[PDB]
RNA sequence: GCGAGGUGAGAGGUGCCCGUACCGCAAACCGACACAGGUAGGCGAGGAGAGAAUCCUAAGGUGAUCGAGAGAACUCUCGUU
RNA sequence: AUGAGUAGCGAAAGAGGGGUGAGAAUCCCCUCCACCGAAUGCCUAAGGUUUCCUGAGGAAGGCUCGUCCGCUCAGGGUUAGUCGGGACCUAAGCCGAGGCCGAAAGGCGUAGGCGAUGGACAACAGGUUGAUAUUCCUGUACCACCUCCUCACCAUUUGAGCA
RNA sequence: GAGCUGUAAGCAAGCUUUGAUCCGGAGAUUUCCGAAUGGGGAAACCCACCACUCGUAAUGGAGUGGUAUCCAUAUCUGAAUUCAUAGGAUAUGAGAAGGCAGACCCGGGGAACUGAAACAUCUAAGUACCCGGAGGAAGAGAAAGCAAAUGCGAUUCCCUGAGUAGCGGCGAGCGAAACGGGAUUAGCCCAAACCAAGAGGCUUGCCUCUUGGGGUUGUAGGACACUCUGUACGGAGUUACAAAGGAACGAGGUAGAUGAAGAGGUCUGGAAAGGCCCGCCAUAGGAGGUAACAGCCCUGUAGUCAAAACUUCGUUCUCUCCUGAGUGGAUCCUGAGUACGGCGGAACACGUGAAAUUCCGUCGGAAUCCGGGAGGACCAUCUCCCAAGGCUAAAUACUCCCUAGUGACCGAUAGUGAACCAGUACCGUGAGGGAAAGGUGAAAAGCACCCCGGAAGGGGAGUGAAAGAGAUCCUGAAACCGUGUGCC
């Protein structure tokens, strides 16, 4: 899924709302972006957030 | 049950009160017993296979167990039941005079 | 055949009256079948002769494997 | 397995006497029995020499005693054919 | 590739499980019914005939699960005026 | 209950003579007549699931009756190497190891499978029961596989043969 | 401890004091389907491979065991590609899978009808429902707390605060918390500084990682220095504070045992347990049954006992584990993409509002002890705490089930849909919907025999207290259907 593997960073619900206060439902992305990282100690590509590369303690193989 | 196939008893209720007779068969399931000579119907039979003549027979009815009491050694007259120990074997005691039944 | 008697043969006595009795079982099956058995009681008899001499067999297996 | 769990029982009706006549004895065998299982436990409990075994197989028949109603087992007829030169059964 | 034993013929032998009854243009299936309905496919004869049309018949099947009278009005289905 | 002993009793040719029986327009047999006959015949699906055959019964069911029945009660009846299906093949489609995707549940999908309505595949004639028949019996065949055997031929490391 | 072979009659054949049937503990067996798992499949069926075994000359046949996937562990190989890695093979696993108790708990998603007398903000409502994770409980929890006192001292739940403060098209409505009174109580362990060991990067006298020690807090604590002290004398513990194990004993659970006192006399009656006249027992006058209503007839009850085996709890012992005080203010440590902020939402009773506090997505982004957070915008002063790590029992919620019981609860149209072979019959392609139906008698003593009839059904005769109790069999109302006739 579209889950963060590192930090877990997933779809949240919520709502949207109009001027008039009118509330819709409708999630939040977490920023994944395709990148090889380690996992168990086998560089694989996978999806992580932005904000878990923001650190830099997730190196690129 | 407090009596058992064998056992002399007098039957103190009913149309047969104060009849004494053998207990001829118990039926521990329904607490009821066979007591010689008490109870008697007048059976409608068919002629059968085993029978051919058929006919009314006279036969005993079961009776209701609460309906007999064990008599006494001693004395002869109805006592209730007790029970000891003796000789490692449970037995019977006529609470009356205080012996053994059986 | 009680219990007692059954266990003081060896597994391979005990595997051959196991072999006789059903010999007696299936004779007992074929008479009823064609109306020639009188003692019914015999066929449950053996019955449970062989389930009492299976359940022997089957201790002494359980008992060497432990 | 035994030969005689394979075999169940005679049958002993019109047709299968009509039947022993022509050499051949109709069985109730046991309903995961097939022919080959037969031929053997007849050829080793009856000490016979088969010639062939046709089997078929029996539903059970609906039935009815007073409210209640229920299947009769179902049932697995073998008839086994003897060879010309053979000894027949006995029974 | 595999391979020291092989190929062909004859003789002998082995060949398991499931279905198999009966209805299936029907009183047995689908229609609540022993219901003028519906139900794929194979065979489907003779005379006249182009013909599996039509009429009468063969093989074969069937006489239909309320009847006996009467022969009014009227209704339905027909025939002639 | 009333409607009411009213509507209806669901397309159609029956008649008589015997039989059975407590009882017969209604069941059985006989005779003649009548109807279908590109079907109202024969076979065989899907489906039903014992309704099939024999004997007995007449409460209920059967639009009447009933001695009768596809009904009730007892028994009995379905036989395969060759027919149809599986130990053969695949189509559409379905499922799907890893895998891809997705708030979760899950969706999609590779290899690989499953899946006839199709492809492949060896038995025919006659006889026989109240009830089964390319199945049982008689006759004469065929297909695959196996070798306690027999014969013929070939070949034993470019060595037949299998593949 | 004397009969038994279920309902369930019947016939048949048998078993049992050499102890059956029956009751309890622990074992064995446990076809096929089902997560179903050797493969397949239209659940309860079909077809295999590998060892071993039965059988045949052999094929064909049979029995037992193994053979799913994922995950973990060990071993062997190792592609494109050189080392490697992916991948593949073998062995080892009481690892996971599925179910449910229609409940309770924590989360992911999340309505609408409805209310507002319309309706969109709002309400219904974070409800119904779907999904995931679980546990016998769950969640919360050992102060960056509540407060404003000569303060309190984890969390949870009950009372109260209070329908208050507040929120709100300030409409409909929504709605706290702290203090105070109670139930229950319990506290702990890490990260970092530092020490020792070891290893790899040599980044080259530095650094990272890995082990053990050390250490855990706020008018500061710890490291580090100084002393004092223990090293088990003594303390704790498997419910946190480390983690398993074994005995002895006590009290229970899962069958049972014993257990007082009237056939008292007499009266009706088919039958006394009732009436009348007398007794007696009682740690027992609970209850059911027995031919009408029984403390003294039966099973029982009060009371006192009982366990080969299994199981629950408790207490001791064994066993296991374990130092904690004072003085220093040189230096060092005290949880970073964290706290917090902008933007977009959500949760807080609190609808963006003057909006503190908490959570999420996205982006930006501190101080770090001369430090940091909160006290409802925000600043200053003061007061109280020390976040960004974890664990933690009890009080609480719920009941499908087990045991024992209770009811100014129902009594067959009631009470469960279901007192009865009911989630059945029947209806539906399916999900699903879903009934009707209790009573002979004390005892079958269930009407021998005779008469009419084919039978059904009757009339006698018998049984019974009663057959006007004869199988839809206690009582038997009204509608409704008849027969006879006093008046018209
Ligand atoms: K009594
Ligand atoms: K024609
Ligand atoms: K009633
Ligand atoms: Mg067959
Ligand atoms: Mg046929
Ligand atoms: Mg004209
Ligand atoms: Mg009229
Ligand atoms: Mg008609
Ligand atoms: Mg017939
Ligand atoms: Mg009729
Ligand atoms: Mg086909
Ligand atoms: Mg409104
Ligand atoms: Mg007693
Ligand atoms: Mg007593
Ligand atoms: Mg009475
Ligand atoms: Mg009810
Ligand atoms: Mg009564």
């Amino acid at each position: 899924a579209r889950k963060c593997v590192i930090t877990g960073k997933k779809t949240t619900a919520g709502n949207n709302r109009s001027h008039a206060m009118n509330a819709s439902k409708r999630t939040w992305g977490a920023n994944l972006q395709k990148v090889r990282i380690l996992v168990n100690g086998k560089p694989k590509k996978v999806y992580v957030s932005a904000r878990a590369l923001k650190s830099g303690k997730v190196e690129r193989v | 049950m407090h009596v058992k196939k064998g056992d002399k008893v007098m039957v103190i209720s009913g149309k047969d009160k104060g009849k004494q007779g053998t207990i001829l068969a118990a039926f521990p399931k329904k607490d009821r017993v066979l007591v010689e000579g008490v109870n008697m119907v007048k059976k409608h039979s068919k002629p059968t296979q085993a029978n051919p003549q058929g006919g009314i027979s006279n036969q005993e009815a079961p009776i209701h167990v609460s309906n007999v009491m064990p008599l006494d050694p001693k004395t002869g007259e109805v006592t209730r039941v007790g029970y000891k120990v003796e000789d490692g074997k449970k037995v019977r005691v006529a609470k009356k005079s205080g012996q053994v039944l059986d | 055949m009680k219990a007692n008697e059954i266990r003081d043969l060896t597994t391979a006595e005990i595997e051959q009256k196991v072999k006789s009795l059903k010999e007696e079982l299936f004779n007992l099956r074929f008479q009823l079948a064609t109306g020639q058995l009188e003692n019914t009681a015999r066929i449950r008899e053996v019955r449970k002769a062989i389930a009492r001499m299976k359940t022997v067999i089957r201790e002494r297996e359980i008992a060497a494997n432990k | 397995k035994d030969p005689r769990d394979v075999l169940k029982r005679p049958v002993i009706t019109e047709r299968s006497a009509d039947l022993m006549t022509e050499k051949k004895y109709t069985f109730e065998v046991d309903v995961r029995a097939n022919k080959t299982e037969v031929k053997d436990a007849v050829e080793s409990i009856f000490g016979v020499k088969v010639d062939k075994v046709n089997i078929m197989n029996y539903k059970g028949k609906s039935k009815r005693v007073g409210r209640y109603t229920g299947m009769t087992s179902r049932r697995r007829k073998a008839i086994v054919k003897l060879t010309a030169d053979s000894k027949e059964i006995e029974i």
